[PDB]
RNA sequence: UAAAGUUGCUGCAGUUAAAAAGCUCGUAGUUGGAUCU
RNA sequence: AGAUACCGUCGUAGUUCCGACCAUAAACGAUGCCGACCGGCGAUGCGGCGGCGUUAUUCCCAUGACCCGCCGGGCAGCUUCCGGGAAACCAAAGUCUUUGGGUUCCGGGGGGAGUAUGGUUGCAAAGCUGAAACUUAAAGGAAUUGACGGAAGGGCACCACC
């Protein structure tokens, strides 16, 4: 936030981030993770800091708008869970999306088809994503990534301390980076609230989509 | 790099870890040179403005980028005090 | 060359394990390089269950159980396919086959 | 390791002296029995009467006779 | 030949010597 | 047991630097440990360090800036005379054009050229670079 | 054996990768279609590809099919994205909140929230999985 | 004609990228030999160092190919050492050339004592290390010359060095570890942090970010 | 990570250590003044003491030896000095 | 003699290539914590 | 085929204990001891410290059995681009040409050979110490690809079977 109240944490984002489960983590901490994290629950749940999730989601925009190609920027999901929400992303941003499963040798292979050369990479789990998390360490590409208590942080230089196992927690995550990103860059303003809401983030599984129609 | 006669000898000045003061090679492929942008004061938009830290493939190995990076940013405005 | 870190045994932090014969061959092997497997079979065989139940004097006499250790050297086991060879990065897997 | 005090000096170099005779080339040259075994005595060359011309047969690779004289 | 069965090969030896040697 | 306290100190600075560190730790501090300390501060090498005073054996924080290649011991402490110093220094340091190597004379703890200036010999300590 | 080869498939990939607007509903068209715009020496062949052709198309109908690229596959994809409530998820009167955390909140000048509300901690700590 | 593939191969084509040394200074990849073709082609010159027939047993004889280790630089402070395996010597040599070209390095020369001059010996003493060869480069004195084997000698000579000690451990006689040490200790001397190097680093704009647009407008 | 310093609080991480390997090394003992309800004057006791310590007045067992911190009896209050 | 850092003080090795005593104790030898302007 | 062996039936010394001897093992972690430093994680054994809650002492505290942690030694394990190594692999086999914390034993191509001889110890068997002449261009280590296996697990053809 840089001290700057124009920055600073809003209500609403605070009770956003507690309906969507953000700072439930696991039960396992990585060593890394310490700094992020509050507090043990008494029944072995870490607490995220939520200043802390707040300052690393600032810093991370701060990241992504320092570079004035947006499609230089790529935003992965290989789980199900945030594809959705790296598509929305993408479409918001500007940034390319790549949903699904990541070939091996799409940053290092010029060869390939699919071969392309980001300049920032965004991953929704370092676990999950630990493939182009991996490729980044060939083409010093820099990674932004959604950490939950047990990530590794190996090749991973802005990390956001956050619940990525939940689809509410991992939608609300992107939509949190795409609104600051976009209110960094001077699209949209801090003077309202944003038109988007999460739940167009948010993974629904087929079942829900057929109930909710 | 400067010889007795004062003028510069080397083929180039190489880069340095903002972190950690040791030179990035040259097939140093896992370093990284990142700017994190600089915000208005009153208005909270980009200004056009950054700040760049480079970080070494060996710091990003170990899985100490993060939090160097995050005291480069705390030491440099960026991230708040506390 | 070592090819295993235990050296096919579980003798850490002692000297000596007292050996034992291996039930097929009676071979001395020691406790802990010797292959267990502890056997509870049912003393009446599947065919033979419904013979013996109905010709029980009692009702519901569940039939009793037998209990048998079986110790064995590696030759006998790898023999009698207790144990088989694996694969050099599949041999470091302790975990038992699911049952 | 080895030894590394300001008065380990006979310690060295008595375990150098030792060791030195674990040198094939060393003790063949200072223990005087290789030059006792030397038919030439220590000498480059040597006169000598020739008994009679032997053939010697060429190692099992080889295939020939080799013309020595024994002397 | 095992290295165990000529080291007895050699006492064996050994103990002629010393029997035939008196 | 130990001996050599400051090979134990100079072998924990080398292995915090190559780790990266920003600080290390050092126990048992000594006026010889100081004294390297502060010739290696004086040209640049380490930076500041602060010594904690505990009744029995001071320890001491030393600030690491990332300048240090290898700070070493030399054991024993040979006689140094100004003639061996040239052989000392080929011998040690990888450059004519840096590196330090520090020596115990009567008029004190110093580098080598400082040695050569004050025109004096004395026991090797250990070098840094 | 009625699997269909790389060529058949490989084929008709790229054929309704290029040509899906081009494409018919019955295979009689797919065929006619298929042989306007590619070398195709045989009829069996082109008759492969035809076939392997409709079931793609068939497979179209529920959803992706991996090999293609299609545009239009994004369009619908990105359009079936497209939905949203009237109310959000996140949009809720009470949320349950442990005293921990309520903690962390009220250090983090967050504790005046109203909107929250007292769950009580756990009996006890029994939450590792039995050893062994 | 030369189509670029990659982003720096498209900046360096049309004349944003100024030197070599501004891919070195953001230790960028090179993916296209014709990068290094384009910066130095006029003055690299490339030596076989060894064509090596390594055979692979099958069910009917020894499948046979060729290793070719090449030794490229132009001979003012740029040296590239690349291998390839193949089945023809003369495709194994292209190769091999080609890929001498991407892994060209720059090395840093310094003086022995006084520095009145060009400089022309190793900054410092360097030790590169390949598969238990190990080979040590000290600084000498001028018109001393390369002072060692004549493997590790052609390398340092197209590496711009005139002269050096050399000291070198292990089985030298395998030639590619030899040859890959001493690459690995020439390329180690921009990498050693000497006190004239203490000098805050001032950050540049990367190639990327410098000419951003005209990649865009691509 | 940072010793010594102020700016991260670290009571938690010192008196977590053990007490030879802190910083500077402390006792986590401690003496205590222990009143017996029956009795009428202070007793100094060590924390972990060894002895069976009794009453200055009285004949009452104040506090038995065990493995670590002794252990006090009944209804005498203790607290810690300093 | 150098090459031989294949006698290694500089400067070698000792899990598997040659090699750490079966294991402890122990005199000589060697080496020894902080501290005094 | 032969078996002098494996397999079977017997069976002497021995295997057991007491008192003297012997002093050797793949006596192995094939890895000397002491000290410092350099990652992560979950367990486990002992001791101590702290703490919701559950049980037994059929009553207060305490004390046990659990549960959650912390600290110190210990046997280990998993993991890791710490670093090393020829590699296998090793958080030591790391902190090594950027080479020096202290110290003991010990190796110097393969055989001849742990042999001869001398000394010494032992009742003996043998133990400790321990060559040379001569012979030889390799012997050896780790890993790779094949081939083969009286190794395991699969798949296929009515030139296999049912």
């Amino acid at each position: 936030s840089g001290a700057l109240d124009v920055l600073q944490m809003k209500e609403e984002d605070v009770l956003k981030f507690l309906a969507a489960g953000t700072h439930l983590g696991g039960t396992n901490l990585d060593f890394q993770m310490e700094q992020y994290i509050y507090k043990r629950k008494s029944d072995g749940i870490y607490i995220i800091n939520l200043k802390r999730t707040w300052e690393k989601l600032l810093l991370a925009a701060r990241a992504i708008v320092a570079i004035e190609n947006p499609a230089d920027v790529s935003v992965i999901s290989s789980r199900n869970t945030g594809q959705r929400a790296v598509l929305k992303f993408a479409a918001a941003t500007g940034a390319t999306p790549i949903a699904g499963r990541f070939t091996p040798g799409t940053f290092t292979n010029q060869i390939q088809a699919a071969f392309r050369e980001p300049r920032l990479l965004v991953v929704t789990d370092p676990r999950a994503d630990h493939q182009p998390l991996t490729e980044a360490s060939y083409v010093n590409l820099p990674t932004i990534a959604l950490c939950n208590t047990d990530s590794p942080l190996r090749y991973v230089d802005i990390a956001i301390p956050c619940n990525n196992k939940g689809a509410h927690s991992v939608g609300l995550m992107w939509w949190m980076l795409a609104r600051e990103v976009l209110r960094m860059r001077g699209t949209i303003s801090r003077e309202h609230p944003w038109e988007v809401m999460p739940d167009l983030y948010f993974y629904r599984d087929p079942e829900e989509i057929e109930k909710e129609e | 790099m400067q010889n007795d006669a004062g003028e510069f000898v080397d083929l180039y000045v190489p880069r340095k870890c903002s972190a950690s003061n040791r030179i990035i090679g040259a097939k140093d492929h896992a370093s990284i040179q990142m700017n994190v942008a600089e915000v208005d004061k009153v208005t909270g938009r980009f200004n056009g403005q950054f700040k760049t830290y480079a970080i070494c493939g060996a710091i990003r190995r170990m899985g100490e980028s993060d939090d160097s990076i995050l005291r480069l940013a705390k030491a440099d405005g960026i991230v708040s005090k506390n | 060359t070592k090819k295993r870190r235990n050296n096919g045994r579980a003798k850490k932090g002692r000297g000596h394990v007292q050996p034992i014969r291996c039930t097929n061959c009676a071979r001395c092997v020691p406790k802990d390089k010797a292959i267990k497997k502890f056997v509870i079979r049912n003393i009446v065989e599947a065919a033979a269950v419904r013979d013996i139940s109905e010709a029980s004097v009692f009702d519901a006499y569940v039939l009793p159980k037998l209990y048998v250790k079986l110790h064995y050297c590696v030759s006998c086991v790898i023999h009698s396919k207790v144990v088989r060879n694996r694969s050099r990065e599949a041999r470091k897997d302790r975990t038992p086959p699911p049952r | 390791g080895k030894c590394r005090g300001l008065r380990t000096a006979r310690k060295l170099r008595s375990h150098r002296r030792d060791q030195k005779w674990h040198d094939k080339q060393y003790k063949k040259a200072h223990l005087g029995t290789a030059l006792k075994a030397n038919p030439f005595g220590g000498a480059s060359h040597a006169k000598g009467i020739v008994l009679e011309k032997v053939g010697v047969e060429a190692k099992q690779p080889n295939s020939a006779i080799r013309k020595c004289v024994r002397v | 030949m095992r290295a165990k069965w000529r080291k007895k090969r050699m006492r064996r030896l050994k103990r002629k010597r010393r029997k035939m040697r008196q | 047991v130990r001996m050599n306290v400051l090979a134990d100190a100079l072998k924990s600075i080398n292995n915090a630097e190559k780790r990266g560190k920003r600080q290390v730790l050092i126990r048992p501090c000594s006026k010889v440990i100081v004294r390297f300390l502060t010739v290696m501060m004086k040209h640049g090498y380490i930076g500041e360090f602060e010594i904690i005073d505990d009744h029995r054996a001071g320890k001491i924080v030393v600030n690491l800036t990332g300048r240090l290649n290898k700070c070493g011991v030399i054991s024993p402490r040979f006689d140094v005379q100004l003639k061996d110093l040239e052989k000392w220094q080929n011998n040690l340091l990888p450059s004519r054009q840096f590196g330090f190597i520090v020596l115990t004379t009567s008029a004190g703890i110093m580098d080598h050229e400082e040695a050569r200036r004050k025109h004096t010999g004395g026991k090797i300590l250990g070098f840094f670079f | 054996g009625r699997v269909r080869t790389k060529t058949v498939k490989k084929a008709a990939r790229v054929i309704i990768e290029k040509y899906y607007t081009r494409l018919g509903n019955d295979f009689h068209t797919n065929k006619r279609v298929c042989e306007e715009i590619a070398i195709i020496p045989s009829k069996k062949l082109r008759n492969k590809i035809a076939g392997y052709v409709t079931h793609l198309m068939k497979r179209i109908q529920r959803g992706p099919v991996r090999g293609i690229s299609i545009k239009l596959q994004e369009e619908e994809r990105e359009r079936r994205d497209n939905y949203v409530p009237e109310v959000s998820a996140l949009d809720q009167e009470i949320i349950e909140v442990d005293p921990d955390t309520k903690e962390m909140l009220k250090l983090l000048d967050f504790g005046s929230l109203s909107n929250l509300q007292v769950t009580q901690p756990t009996v006890g700590m029994n939450f590792k999985t039995p050893r062994g | 004609e030369w189509m670029p593939v990659t982003k720096l191969g498209r900046l360096v084509k049309d004349m944003k990228i100024k030197s070599l040394e501004e891919i070195y200074l953001f230790s960028l990849p090179i993916k296209e030999s014709e990068i290094i073709d384009f910066f130095l082609g006029a003055s690299l010159k490339d030596e076989v160092l060894k064509i090596m027939p390594v055979q692979k047993q099958t069910r009917a004889g020894q499948r046979t190919r060729f290793k070719a280790f090449v030794a490229i630089g132009d001979y003012n402070g740029h040296v590239g050492l690349g291998v390839k395996c193949s089945k023809e010597v003369a495709t194994a040599i292209r190769g091999a050339i080609i890929l001498a070209k991407l892994s060209i390095v720059p090395v840093r020369r310094g003086y022995w004592g006084n520095k009145i001059g060009k400089p022309h010996t190793v900054p410092c003493k360097v030790t590169g290390r390949c598969g238990s060869v190990l080979v040590r480069l000290i600084p000498a004195p001028r018109g001393t010359g390369i002072v060692s084997a004549p493997v590790p000698k052609k390398l340092l000579m197209m590496a711009g060095i005139d002269d050096c000690y050399t000291s070198a451990r292990g089985c030298t006689a395998t030639l590619g570890n030899f040859a890959k040490a001493t690459f690995d200790a020439i390329s180690k001397t921009y990498s050693y942090l000497t006190p004239d190097l203490w000098k805050e680093t001032v950050f540049t704009k990367s190639p990327y970010q410098e000419f951003t647009d005209h990649l865009v407008k691509t | 990570p940072l010793a010594k310093d102020l700016l991260h609080p670290s009571p938690e991480e010192e008196k977590r250590k053990h007490k030879k390997k802190r910083l500077v090394q402390s006792p986590n003992s401690y003496f205590m003044d222990v009143k017996c309800p029956g009795c009428y004057k202070i007793t100094t006791v060590f924390s972990h003491a060894q002895t069976v310590v009794l009453c200055v007045g009285c004949s009452t067992v104040l506090c038995q030896p065990t493995g670590g911190k002794a252990r006090l009896t009944e209804g005498c209050s203790f607290r810690r000095k300093q």
